[PDB]
C-alpha cells in the first residue's frame, strides 16, 4: 500500500497532525498503514484508528440519508419523474460507504482481532466490527441482509460476554459497547424493547460502581452514562 | 438520531 | 475525464444533490465534468461551480494553517525537534491545494474567460482567477511567488475595470469582486490603506444606488455591503 | 480571517 514505506512512528504522528487538521481522511489512510505494519495497537492507537474510521464513515452515512430520503419522495404519488440520477448517486456514495466498512472489516479480520488477548482490546475491536457491520446493515436490501445483520449481533454479543466478565460495569468500553449494542437493537433489530432493558440495565449498574471511582474515572463513565440516558429519554 | 461512540 | 461518458444535465443535477449531502469534492466533480462538455455556463451553473470550488479549497486552506501553525511552532527556540513529518504533511496538504488551485484556473483558461463575453459571466470568472491566484499567493515561497501575486492582482483589476463600466454599484459579482480584491491587498499585497479605501469606496457608492432596488435586490446587496462593514471593522 | 464571497 501506498503507506509502505513509512515508518510506524511517522503514520501515527501524523494521523494526530491530521485529526487536529480536521483531516479524517488522511487519518484515517495512516492508521490503516500503521495496523497493516503487522504490531499491536496500544490504547491510543486504537483510539485513532476508532475516531478517524467514525468521522469517515460517519460522514458518509449522513450523505446517505440525505440522498435516500430524496429517492423515497422521487417514489411518491404526484412526483414527477426526474431519471436515474438519484438513484445512481446514492449508489455512489453507499458503495463508497460500504468500502470504507470493508476496509475496517479487512482489518479487524487481518490480523486485530486474533491477536487481541487482553479484554481491553479485544471488547474494543469486536465492538467496531459490530458497528461496521451495523453500518452495511443499514443500507441492506438485499439476499444478505440477515447474515450482515447477524454478524453485527454476532460481534456485539462475544464483546458483550467478554465485557461482562472482565470489565468493571463503569468502564467506558463496556459502556460504550453497550450503547452501540443498544442502538443496534432499537434500529436494526426490530427489538425496541432489548434496546431500553440493555440501556436501563448498563445506566443503573454503572451507577451502583461509580463509588470506586476517581475524580476522572467518575468523568469520563458519566459522559456514556449521560448518552444512555439520552437515547432513554428519545425512546420512551 | 441515537447516540452511539 | 471519468465523467465524460455522464450528460450535461445529469452532471447539474448532480452537482445540485452533492451540495445537498455537503459532498463538495462530488460537487466540484461533477461540475468540472460540465464545464468540460464545452458549452457555455448559465448563472445558476456559474454559482454551482464557485460554490463547490470554495467549499474544496476552503477547508485545504483551513488544515494548511492549521498544519503552518504547528510548523512555525516546532521552528521556535527550545521546541523539541521531532523530524519531517510536520513539513511532510504540510506540504502534502500545500501539493493537493495547489493541484485543486490549478485544476479550477485550467477550467477558467480551456476556455471559460475567452467565450465570456457578458459583463456578468466575464467578471465572475475573471474575479475566480483573481482568487484562485490568490489562494497560490498564500503558500508561495518561492522564485515565482511574486509573479503569483501579479496574476492575481491582474485578473482582479481586469474584473474590476469592467466591473466599473458596465454594472451598478448595488451588483452583487460587483461587491464580491470588491470585497474579495480588497482582502488581497490587505493579506496578499501587504497594501491595508488600498484595501481600506476600497471596501469603504465600493460601500458608500453601494449605499447610494440601494433607492433603485427591489426588496429583493437590497436583500442581496445589503448582505455584501455588511461583509464589507464587517472587514472594515477588523482593520479599523 | 476577513470574509470573502
Ligand atoms: C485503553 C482504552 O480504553 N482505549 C480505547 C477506549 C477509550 C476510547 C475513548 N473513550 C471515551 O470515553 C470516548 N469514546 C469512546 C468510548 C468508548 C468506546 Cl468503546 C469507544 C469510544 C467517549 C465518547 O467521547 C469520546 C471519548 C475512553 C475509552
Ligand atoms: C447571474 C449571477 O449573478 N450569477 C453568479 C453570481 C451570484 C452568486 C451568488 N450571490 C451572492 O450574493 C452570494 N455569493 C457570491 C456573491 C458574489 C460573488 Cl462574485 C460570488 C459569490 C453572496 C454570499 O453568500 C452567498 C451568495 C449572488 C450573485
Ligand atoms: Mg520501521
Ligand atoms: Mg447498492
Ligand atoms: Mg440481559
Ligand atoms: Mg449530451
Ligand atoms: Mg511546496
Ligand atoms: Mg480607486
Amino acid at each position: 500500500g501506498a503507506m509502505g514505506s513509512m515508518e510506524r512512528a511517522s503514520l501515527i504522528q501524523k494521523a494526530k497532525l491530521a485529526e487536529q487538521a480536521e483531516r479524517y481522511e488522511d487519518m484515517a489512510a495512516f492508521m490503516k498503514g500503521a495496523v497493516e505494519k503487522g504490531e499491536e495497537l496500544s490504547c491510543e492507537e486504537r483510539n485513532l484508528l476508532s475516531v478517524a474510521y467514525k468521522n469517515v464513515v460517519g460522514g458518509q452515512r449522513a450523505a446517505w440519508r440525505v440522498l435516500s430520503s430524496i429517492e423515497q419522495k422521487s417514489n411518491e404519488e404526484g412526483s414527477e419523474e426526474k431519471g436515474p440520477e438519484v438513484r445512481e448517486y446514492r449508489e455512489k456514495v453507499e458503495t463508497e460507504l460500504q468500502g470504507v466498512c470493508d476496509t475496517v472489516l479487512g482489518l479487524l479480520d487481518s490480523h486485530l482481532i486474533k491477536e487481541a488477548g487482553d479484554a481491553e482490546s479485544r471488547v474494543f475491536y469486536l465492538k467496531m466490527k459490530g458497528d461496521y457491520y451495523r453500518y452495511l446493515a443499514e443500507v441492506a436490501t438485499g439476499d444478505d441482509k440477515k447474515r450482515i445483520i447477524d454478524s453485527a449481533r454476532s460481534a456485539y454479543q462475544e464483546a458483550m460476554d467478554i465485557s461482562k466478565k472482565e470489565m468493571p460495569p463503569t468502564n467506558p468500553i463496556r459502556l460504550g459497547l453497550a450503547l452501540n449494542f443498544s442502538v443496534f437493537h432499537y434500529e436494526i433489530a426490530n427489538s425496541p424493547e432489548e434496546a431500553i432493558s440493555l440501556a436501563k440495565t448498563t445506566f443503573d449498574e454503572a451507577m451502583a460502581d461509580l463509588h470506586t471511582l476517581s475524580e476522572d474515572s467518575y468523568k469520563d463513565s458519566t459522559l456514556i452514562m449521560q448518552l444512555l440516558r439520552d437515547n432513554l429519554t428519545l425512546w420512551t | 438520531f441515537p447516540a452511539t461512540v
